[PDB]
This record gives C-alpha cells, structure tokens and sequence, in this order.
RNA sequence: AGCAGUAAGUACGCAUUGAUCCCUAGGUCUCCGAAUGGGGAAACCCAGCUGUUACUAGCAGUUAUUCAUGAGUGAAUACAUAGCUCAUGUAAAGGUAACGCAGAGAACUGAAACAUCUAAGUACCUGCAGGAAGAGAAAGUAAAAACGAUUUCGUAAGUAGCGGCGAGCGAACGCGAAGAAGGGCAAACCAAGAAGCUUGCUUCUUGGGGUUGUAGGACUGCAACGUGGACUUAAGCAUUAUAGUCGAAUAACCUGGGAAGGUUAAUCAAAGAGGGUAAUAAUCCCGUAGACAAAAUAGCGCUUAUACCUAGCAGUAUCCUGAGUAGGGCUGGACACGCGAAAUCCAGUUUGAAUCCGGGAGGACCAUCUCCCAACCCUAAAUACUCCUUAGUGACCGAUAGUGAACCAGUACCGUGAGGGAAAGGUGAAAAGAACCCCGAGAGGGGAGUGAAAUAGCACCUGAAACCGUGUGCCUACAAGAA
RNA sequence: UAGCGGAGAAAUUCCAAACGAACUGGGAGAUAGCUGGUUCUCUCCGAAAUAGCUUUAGGGCUAGCGUCGAAAUGUAAGUGU
RNA sequence: UCAAUGGUAGGAGAGCGUUCUUAACCGCAAUGAAGGUAUACCGUGAGGAGUGCUGGAGCGUUAAGAAGUGAGAAUGCCGGUAUGAGUAGCGCAAGAUAAGUGAGAAUCUUAUCCACCGUAAGACUAAGGUUUCCAGGGGAAGGCUCGUCCGCCCUGGGUUAGUCGGGACCUAAGGCGAGGCCGAAAGGCGUAGUCGAUGGACAACUGGUUGAUAUUCCAGUACUAGAUAUGAUCGUGAUGG
RNA sequence: UAAAGUCAUAUCUACCCGUACCGCAAACCGACACAGGUAGUCGAGGCGAGUAGCCUCAGGUGAUCGAGAGAACUCUCGUU
RNA sequence: UGAAAUUUUAGUACCUGUGAAGAUGCAGGUUACCCGCGACAGGACGGAAAGACCCCAUGGAGCUUUACUGUAGUUUGAUAU
C-alpha cells in the first residue's frame, strides 16, 4: 500500500476482523506485522538483551490481502487514491475518506 | 607481383590423359622494369602482355 | 622414473604468457574462442 | 516512506522539509589490453620533453608506427633525386553474434570395389563489407508480333539436358505473386588558361556538351516541367521510445491452522488476462481494460522556399560511342555442359582487329530475319540471419528434463597446453529454528515448550527400491532341490 | 628443431606415466554385406532353409515356399481315389 | 447345432494403459486431490476400481484428437546398495619407564636412559612449493589407527638493504625485427636496432637481536656514487683511434 | 674553455623488485604425510691411501597401528 | 582400522551313463547329524585379457615393386622477355 499507517482490519486469515494501529509496515516485506495481530512468541535464551529470554512476544506479518485499511470511521475497502489535492489524497470506498 | 597487370599468380587445375583431377597455380609474366620518368624513377614488377602495351598509354598509366 | 613437468618459472611462462600466446595472430584466436567462451580466466 | 544491494550483521546514522530508489545527461574514470615514450612473461620497470610546484620530489600533459598532406633538408653528384627532419589529419590499426561476398580450398563417403564422377568447390582457413550484402538497367531472352533492368517465391519439373550415360547431378524459357526508379561520366565537341609556348602548340587544368539503337550527341534548329528522379539541406508540425501515472466492481455463515473452498446473498462491466494471498478470488492486492505523462532522450513521419541537374523537337558538315579490345592459337575453369558438334562467359599465355556503310547475339558454322549496343561507373525496394532491446506465444520441459550450467558454470576438477568438463532446487504459512531442564568431554539425545503438525528440527515436502534390522505364528539340526 | 613432420650410434627407437604414423577441435551422429539391443495386451492364419545369376558363396536379385485384400470363379481348373 | 482354436521369423484384424489435450460433458477435493503403503475383489488379458494407513495439493473423469507413449535383458548409462570381508593391507628403522596433560593418552608434553644416522638420516642453498612459518585457541572432516598433537581448522602476527640477487650496465646462444626481400593471403626471411644470463662488469663486515627478521634492525668501522654548500683554471678529453 | 672541468671543505642522500619457512623433501615433481627423481657448496675424529667401511663428533632423529603367541606355510638371514 | 576384483539367483556331494557329442543342478544308484574354523588347489571349461595363433570382411593402415594412374622434381624444344 502506502504507508500504513492507522488500525486495520485483518479480514480472513487466523484472527478475523481485527483492527490495530500500523506505522512500521516495511512494504518490502509485503507482509506487515501489526500489533496484537499474529501473536508469536519466542523462546529466546538467556542471552544478551535478555538474560532470561523464553518469550519474545513480538507479532508475525500477514500478507496485504489480510491488510484493510479502514478510513477514521472504521471503514475499509478499495484505496481510491491521489484523487483530490495536492500531491495526494488516500481513502476507500464506501468510505468517510480520511486518508 | 606487379600492380597495374591486374591479377597474379591465381591458382587453378590440371588435366591429364583421361585425367587425373589434378592443380596448377597459374602464373603471369614477370618482369621488374623501369621505363618512363614522369615524376616516376619508380622500379616496379610488369607483366608481358603490359610490356607490349606500354605503347597503348603506359607512360604514365 | 622421472617425470615430465617440473617447470620453472621461465617454464610455466614463455609458451603461455599473454605477449606468446598473442603473438602469431592464432594463438591469439584460440585466446578469443577461450575469451568467447570465457572460462574460468585467459592466458593460462 | 523509509533507506542503510546480496543476507543474515553490525553500527554511526540517514530520510515525506523529500530521502532510499527509477530514468536522462554530465563528471571522474587505477593498471593492462588495438595498447602505442622505450623495453618488457598481464596485472611491470625505466624514461625524455613542456609548464607546474618543489625537490637529489611530485603534479599535469607530450613523445609508438604506417598512410596522407604540407614544410624544410639535400649524398654519391651542379640543380635534382634518394635519404633525413618537423608539422597536420584516430585516418587506422583493433574487439567482433549471425548472414553476405571474394580468394584459397580438401578428404571421408557413395558409386556395392574403384582410377571418371559424386561428396562440394562443401568441412576448414584468410580477407573484404553493411544492415543486409551482393543485385542490376539488355553489346538480354525468344521466335512469333515477343517482350522489355534486377531481386525473392511458386510453376514449368527432374522438364530440357549432361554424365565410367553407371551412380547420379541438373536447367533455362514462358507464366503466376510480391517488389516494382534508374541516373551519371569518359568520348566527340566548345570556351578559358599553360604549354611541345619548337611559332599555327595539340599535351595538361577548369567549366559547359551529353551518355545514345533503330542510331544518339556534338553543328543548324529549340522547351524550364521539384527531383531519393531536375538538390534523400535547414525551419516548423505531428508522434514514438526514453521515468511512469490514474484506473471500477462484496458481505455474512460452515469447515478447518487458515477461506478465495462449500453455503447464503449483492455488485461491476474498455477491467471474469495472469500472478500472489497459510486452502481454488472478478469484486483482497498486484494488476488487468482503457485513459493520461516527460523537460532529455534517441528517433520516425508531414509542410515550406531553399539544399541542383535533366527534357521534347526536325536536319545531319564530319567526329564520337568505352583497343591489346573483340577476336584467333594453346592451356584451364564456370556455365546442366565430364572437349564435346560444342555454344556463351571468365582466367593465364600468345597474336591481334574493325569502329556507324559499324559491331555483336540468336548453342559448330554460312546466308536472310529478330533483338541489342558491350569492352566506363553508381543504383533503394522486395531477401538472408540474429549475439542483441523488449512486447511476448506455447497440445515446450519440469531438476538425469529443460542451456554443459534453475544451484556464484564454464564452477569444481583433469591436463603444461590447445582442450575437456562435472554434482547439486524444495522445512514450515510465518523461523515462529526447539527458552528452559536433564544425560552426555563435546556433539548428539531426552523431556519441556514451538508450531495445524517435531517421523517437521535445518542437505527439512513426499517417501519406495536394493541393504541392514528388531520383534513376531509355523517349520527345520538322517538332509544330497532351478529351490 | 612439431606430424605429408621432427629427431635419431637406426630397433620401425622416441617425440610430456604414450606413436609404423602424436595430441586437441571441426568435417562428421565418417563408415561398417559384421556384433549387440530392442520394451502394452489379444485373436486368426501361417513358412523357408531351395533353383538361377552374381568380384558371389556367413550377402543380395528373381522364382518356389506365407499372409491379407480385390476380380471373377480358365466355368472348374485345384486336391484326392 | 456343426466345424475350428500347437505355433517361431511371417502377415491381417482388434483392444488395453500413460501423458498432453482451453475444447466440452463434469465432477472431486482438506470431512483429504495426487502420490505411497497393506489388501483374503473384479476383468480372457493388458487392466480396473473398494477399504485401512501415509500424505497435504491438484486430480479424475467420459468421448475424441495429438504423441519424445507403453521396459530387463545392450560390458547400456547414471545414482545408490551388496559381495569378498571383519580378510588383505595398515606404505622399508626400536624405543623405554616415570611424571604431567586432560575427560579421555601409547601414539600429546617434559624428565631420564636407550637407540639410529652422521661424505648424513647434518647446514646452507638453487629451481620449486606458494604462507605451508610462528603465537594463541579448537578438534567437523584430514592425519592410513587413536589423538588434547599437528604442514588439520579459526584468529593474529611474522620476511626490513646505497653495498645481498636482479633491474635502472653490456652481451652470447636466440628471439623479435622498422627498413628491404620474396611470397594467394596469413605469412616467412632479414640490415639497422631491440631485448634476451647460465656469462662479463661493482661498495659492508664484525657483534648483538626476537615467537619469527637479519650482511637488511642497531654498536663499531667503512667504502662506493651523487648532491648542495667551495681556493680550479684554460680542462675535459668521443660512438672515432 | 667564463668554476664544464677540478680538489679541499662542509652535511645529507643513495631508487624498484626479491628477502619468512621447507628444500634429499610430510610443502618440490612422483593422484598419496609414496620404497622414485632433484641443483650445487661445506662435510669430524679414530684407525683408515681413501669422501669405502666401522663406532661414537657437532648436529638431528625414534619416521606413524599395536599387542600376543611362537603354528604350518611364504619371503629375507645363519648353519650343517 | 578397514578395500579391490567378483557375479542369473541357488540351502551347490559321489559314481555310471546320457546329452551341442566331457555334469552340481539331468536319469539310475551310492553314501551325508547341523554350523564352523586353520591351511591346500582338482573342478566350478575360475577371473582378469569382445584371441594378440588361424580364418573372413569387395575392412583399413604400413611397406615394396620394371602393377596402373599420377604428382613434384629433373632434363628438351617452342615462345614473350
């Protein structure tokens, strides 16, 4: 996408429906972690960093098909994008639009 | 070889007596010669044949 | 016995470096079928 | 909108202010290498000159050769000449995918052997060229009215022919299609000059003249047509590569680790091509169809005067029209053509015309007729092939295949060398890669936990097969079997 | 000093663990009357191993010997007794 | 009903199975496709499905088309596994004990004896080797066995010149060769010239020094050559001789 | 030919490459930690002409699977 | 510590016969508890060596010659120079 971001729905996939805020997609990896989506765990060993280490409850990226970018109302869909202003305007259909 | 007799030794074949599918190398005339002074003092190779016709043109050509 | 290579420097060049092998306009085109396939390197 | 190639892997950091990135242009461009100041084995050494700036430095450039063009020099020997010196011009040497052309050019074969033939003028090798090359404007074919440069394809058709007439090789004509452009010069002459100025010169330089077959030009007449053709210049126009941009159309339930699968419904429409998404999507995303976008970028094309040389025409004073040239002898070769009745063309060698009342061709050749005008030069187009650039297409192929090479392949490795020449992809969706605990010198294991799954644990999907096993019910330790 | 060659106190001796004609690439998958190999299932029918010629005798070319189809059935030929 | 059904090379006919087939026809699929595995079914055959289990993505139908299309067998090939066989060999010489080391010692280290070579099995030095050297650490393979050891592996250091060897000197043998020569071409020859050491030219040698460099680092002595600083004086005296 | 020369004098300089190790060898060339080949220079004493022996210099080395048991046999050795 | 060659698999005896004309495996008959272990060689027409002896191929090489064809080379003559 563009850079995501704000809460976002996960449609299909192992959790579905569930919205949590985006800034650090890296679209590279085409695959976003999101917070409190695709919970993984680590069992990390005692070592530097964490010298207890066992739990790394850092998240797994889904694919951008279980990525929905709701507009502020909760609204996702099809990014129409760079439509209106300036530079660029994102939103979705159906849509109240904001970015 | 000489330059203004055209072509020069150039290859070819032979026959015999019911013949023998055999080679030749064609060979003209040489002969080094230095005839006319236009600007020329120029020793150069000659074919016969351009010896017989150096009365055609060939004093400066 | 003795065996057939036990060269020297003088030995592993002097047939093969890039001024002999370019040397008599042939060795130079057996260098350019080894450059058209381009192996591993050129002049040895 | 993150960047911080490969990829872990780290750090200072860096960045919507506009980064990273993409494209275009410019920059610098180590050394070697055509490689070139000189030598030299490839990654070198040693220089000279000119300024520099300082040093028994460094910097920056110049210094290979051949050719061409000038300039100077000036031996035997006076001029000269050779020769030498300097200057200018990548010119140009060189690398090359395939096609071409030209030279040089075999053998093996086959012919049931083989000396003729064939293979083929092919393998190779060398040179010369471009995007194509050659190719070409009748000194042609043909045989009656018969056309009118070439080129490619089909035809004629293995037809005519040739050939130890074996084995084979092999046309052309005419027709059909594409493609369809011809134009200069020397010559003759005319004018200018200079000069054999030995005067009248009869050679050179310049510019007109005109490029010819039913002859044509020069001499007497006498007409301005765009033209790659009678200028394939420059200026605008337009549009393409060269950055990309937008770009429609959906929700729930069941299942499962996960829906796009099943079920329920709805939409879209120049987009239900294709690919991802944990499991098969039109409506999730990339996209897709369409619709926009480029300054520089390499072009293509259109309009413009210009970028310049041509016409008809009647007559015929004489000249011209392509000399060692045609031809003739001999030796070759190609032409279907193997010397033959041998055409016809091109070679060596020898001899050698005519020249417009001309000359040539019409398969020996002599007459009549038909056609043409060589012996001077250029000619696009239709054609051949791709290393290459993408746009791609597959009743291609799936890791012994498909390129030798899906993998750091021409790799490893062999060989001194020329050369040869391998093997190998897949965990899981996602490393979420097994924290911890215990055994163990360690590895490795075992629990725990991980994940949908741990026979799933790093050469990891799936896992036969030979091999080795461990357990298992029966039988065999008086037996000499294709079991 | 490099293969149509070389070297050679010479045997046919050697020319890079190696030669009466070296090694590498192409011609060229040279060729081979000689050797071997040939892959799914059924049914039906069913051999020869001889004459003649042949630079032919361990091979071909006919003819005799099979098979299938078609045209009639020399108006029966065939084959017996 | 009757008659036929040995059958090789031979010839005829017919059918099975694999794969791709956009075709359609028309399904299956996570409740499990394919594929594997056991299977005590059926089919004249080739062959076909049923179930149990693995297994987690494509496969099946039908009918027809098209085929790199039906696998034993060739010194077939490639890849794996036997076999012989726990047998050969363990690569030409003698170590020994104690102690350490470690976890584990025959084979590692030390001590102490023995032993061997000793015109060498010493030292030093060509070519060669191309870092193998040393230090520290480790033991996946390698070491023909073990292995803490190592030319094995990781990491880090280690080679020092006016005089040592070469080049900035010359030159043989030879090679290249502008000129020139001849040659289808490429070429091959070759005058000048050019490089080409194994040769001929020339100053440094004692002592110490590391884990390792020593004629190289430095103490002492030099000498060679040049430089700029400085009373010459006509001097240098060539490619010639 | 005038400090080109030139010596005294003074103090500096003197380039580039190679330099480690092994090298009769477990690094070379013999596919190998191989029973070959491989320059050259030195190369102890004691006897001893002797660089031949033979045992010890200096120096270096224990060279890579061993233990048993002493079969037959096989091969190197000593006898008759 | 640990290989090689090796092969249809085979729990592979003897006689006498037979037979592509010489048996382990066949017919008849005989003896043999099962499995080894150390040494040996008669077989298993043992391996390793698509016979290097002989023969054949319209096979090829090499060699020789007053085979036949040629070639260069050598030597005439013509003839441009």
């Amino acid at each position: 996408f563009v850079k995501t971001g704000d809460t976002v729905k996960v449609i299909a996939g192992k959790d579905r429906g569930t919205t949590g805020k985006v800034i650090k997609a890296l679209p590279k990896v085409n695959k976003v972690v999101v917070e409190g989506v695709a919970i993984m765990k680590k069992h990390q060993k005692p070592n530097s960093e964490n010298p207890s280490g066992a739990i790394l409850e850092i998240e797994a990226p889904i694919h951008v098909s279980n990525v929905q970018v709701l507009d502020k109302n909760g609204v996702a869909g099809r990014v129409g994008y760079k439509v209106v202003d300036d530079k660029k305007v994102r939103f979705n259909k159906k849509s109240g639009e904001i970015l | 070889e000489c330059y203004f007799t055209g072509r020069k030794t150039v290859s070819s074949n032979n026959r015999s007596h019911a013949m023998n599918q055999t080679k030749r190398v064609v060979k003209p005339n040489l002969q080094k010669v230095t005839i006319l002074e236009n600007g020329e003092l120029k020793t150069v190779w000659a074919s016969a044949k351009a010896l017989k016709k150096l009365p055609a043109g060939v004093e400066r050509v | 016995m003795k065996r057939t290579y036990q060269p020297h420097k003088k030995s592993r060049k002097t047939t093969h470096g890039f001024r002999s092998r370019m040397a008599t306009k042939n060795g130079r085109r057996v260098l350019a079928a080894r450059r058209r396939k381009g192996r591993a390197s050129l002049t040895v």
